[PDB]
């Protein structure tokens, strides 16, 4: 099954995806806040912070973004879907090459 | 303390092909069922 | 640096296009205008026949000008033309796939409609 | 990182919003698919449909799930 | 052109030629076959 | 700063990109249901075709 | 009527929520970018209003 | 620190998953094979009539 398959793989990669974000420093000196805040000045330390927050801000939008399209898309399909049960199933559809 | 050697007839060095060889552990760490890629030095293949 | 067949005014040096980039520069040892083109680029692409069917695999070029086909999606290497036309199953672009027939060898041809 | 997540709250509300809207969603859709009828038809214990079978379609009484055995090689099929 | 800047553009799958040969193929039928070829085998 | 403003752009034209692509699809699927009904057959729904 | 009721409840919360995330610092020492126009210069304020 | 059924070979400390998390970390000093699991954490959902 082509269609049942693809919804469920690209859903775990996204997660795959989201998980493997926060291995990221996005341009600061370490991935993990925990380092930075037990080895490093405080003042000073609010400055990799700030870098790491932008970061996964910006990398939790395009999945919202993503998930979002990706839901219209199934919203539609269910419609289609729908459809084709109220007239196809519940009756029979005089539309050529519909059912 | 060490001697020295006398010249005589040898035989110039051979080149073989690897065939699948020169594969460690790049970590210490336990991966099952998984496929996991690094950069580390290893032996190249059919060289 | 190709043989331009348009003229500047003399009194000019760059020579722009649409997308405002500089495409044209004249040369000041004879007054020759020659255009600027980008260096080639583009990305290869693998056609496989598919698991337990074969090993040996195409190499596809995108828009790289160059056993060896010239195809009107790029550069097609690995995959030998022929003049008939099958049901295609891979697709590739342009109205010419590949697939495996036959020993047997990936070859490329027109799609049959 | 909370102490500096007040200047996004917003934006997390947003999405958390967006998340809730998907989810409640993709739960109405099994509702307008599949709750056509509000009125659930048993199946007939007499099978003689003029020659017409239709073991393959309909729930059989051997298995616990009582799922079709095609709804069930659909069930297997996908991961 | 708009592909100096690595914004390259795809070929289509089906070129004009094919396009304009289904749309011939789909008027032959329905000027010769009406609706049987669309349902099944062509009718005269 | 240059990285995150070009992925910023890349990411707002893949957005927009994908919403074309949508609507692309959703008028794909109204000329193939037209092309299954009002032309590869007589349609019965008035003021359809 | 639920619908209606539903997209207009959206549109006014989508617009409300711009308008107090123009009340928010994003990081910054300030929301609104006048007092740090005049409690700062602008050669050193110009971070914060990037 | 829950009790693995799954041995580990005699040269290894650490352990991950497929989602790339270390979760399964030996013991050192009897050499036994916990398992790392967080500990819990949701959200408080209310119903209202
Ligand atoms: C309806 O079709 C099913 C096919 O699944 C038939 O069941 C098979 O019947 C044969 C005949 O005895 C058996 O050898 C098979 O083992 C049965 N298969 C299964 C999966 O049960 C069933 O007999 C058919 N019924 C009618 C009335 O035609
Ligand atoms: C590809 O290059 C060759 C030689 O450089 C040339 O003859 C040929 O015309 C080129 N192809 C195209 C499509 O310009
Ligand atoms: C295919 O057949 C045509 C028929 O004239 C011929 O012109 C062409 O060269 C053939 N191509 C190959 C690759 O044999
Ligand atoms: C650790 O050392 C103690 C004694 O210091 C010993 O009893 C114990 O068996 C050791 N643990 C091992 C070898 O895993």
């Amino acid at each position: 099954l082509g269609k049942l398959q693809d919804v469920v793989n690209q859903n775990a990669q996204a997660l795959n995806t989201l998980v493997k974000q926060l291995s990221s420093n996005f341009g600061a000196i370490s991935s993990v806040l925990n380092d930075i805040l037990s080895r490093l000045d405080p003042p000073e330390a609010e400055v990799q912070i700030d870098r790491l927050i932008t970061g996964r801000l910006q990398s939790l939008q395009t999945y919202v973004t993503q998930q979002l399209i990706r839901a219209a898309e199934i919203r539609a399909s269910a419609n289609l879907a729908a459809t084709k049960m109220s007239e196809c199933v519940l009756g029979q559809s005089k539309r050529v090459d519909f059912c | 303390q060490c001697v020295n050697l006398t010249t005589r007839t040898q035989l110039p060095p051979a080149y073989t092909n690897s065939f699948t060889r020169g594969v460690y552990y790049p970590d210490k760490v336990f991966r099952s069922s998984v496929l996991h890629s690094t950069q580390d030095l290893f032996l190249p293949f059919f060289s | 640096l190709t043989e331009s067949n348009k003229k500047f005014l003399p009194f000019q040096q760059f020579g722009r296009d649409i997308a405002d980039t500089t495409d044209a520069v004249r040369d000041p040892q004879t007054l020759e205008i020659l255009d600027i083109t980008p260096c080639s680029f583009g990305g290869v692409s693998v056609i496989t026949p598919g698991t337990n069917t074969s090993n040996q695999v195409a190499v596809l070029y995108q828009d790289v000008n160059c056993n060896v086909f010239q195809t009107r999606a790029g550069c097609l290497i690995g995959a030998e033309h022929v003049n008939n036309s099958y049901e295609c199953d891979i697709p590739i672009g342009a109205g010419i796939c590949a697939s495996y027939q036959t020993s047997q060898s990936i070859i490329a041809y027109t799609m049959s409609l | 990182c909370s102490n500096l997540l007040l200047q996004y709250g917003s934006f997390c509300t947003q999405l958390n919003r967006a998340l809730t809207g998907i989810a409640v969603e993709q739960d109405k859709n099994t509702q307008e698919v599949f709750a056509q009828v509000k009125q659930i038809y048993k199946t007939p214990p007499i099978k003689d449909f003029g020659g017409f079978n239709f073991s393959q379609i309909l729930p059989d009484p051997s298995k616990p799930s009582k799922r079709s055995p095609i709804e069930d090689l659909l069930f297997n099929k996908v991961t | 052109a708009q592909k100096f800047n690595g914004l390259t553009v795809l070929p289509p799958l089906l070129t004009d030629e094919m396009i304009a040969q289904y749309t011939s193929a789909l008027l032959a039928g329905t000027i010769t076959s009406g609706w049987t070829f669309g349902a099944g085998p062509a009718l005269q």
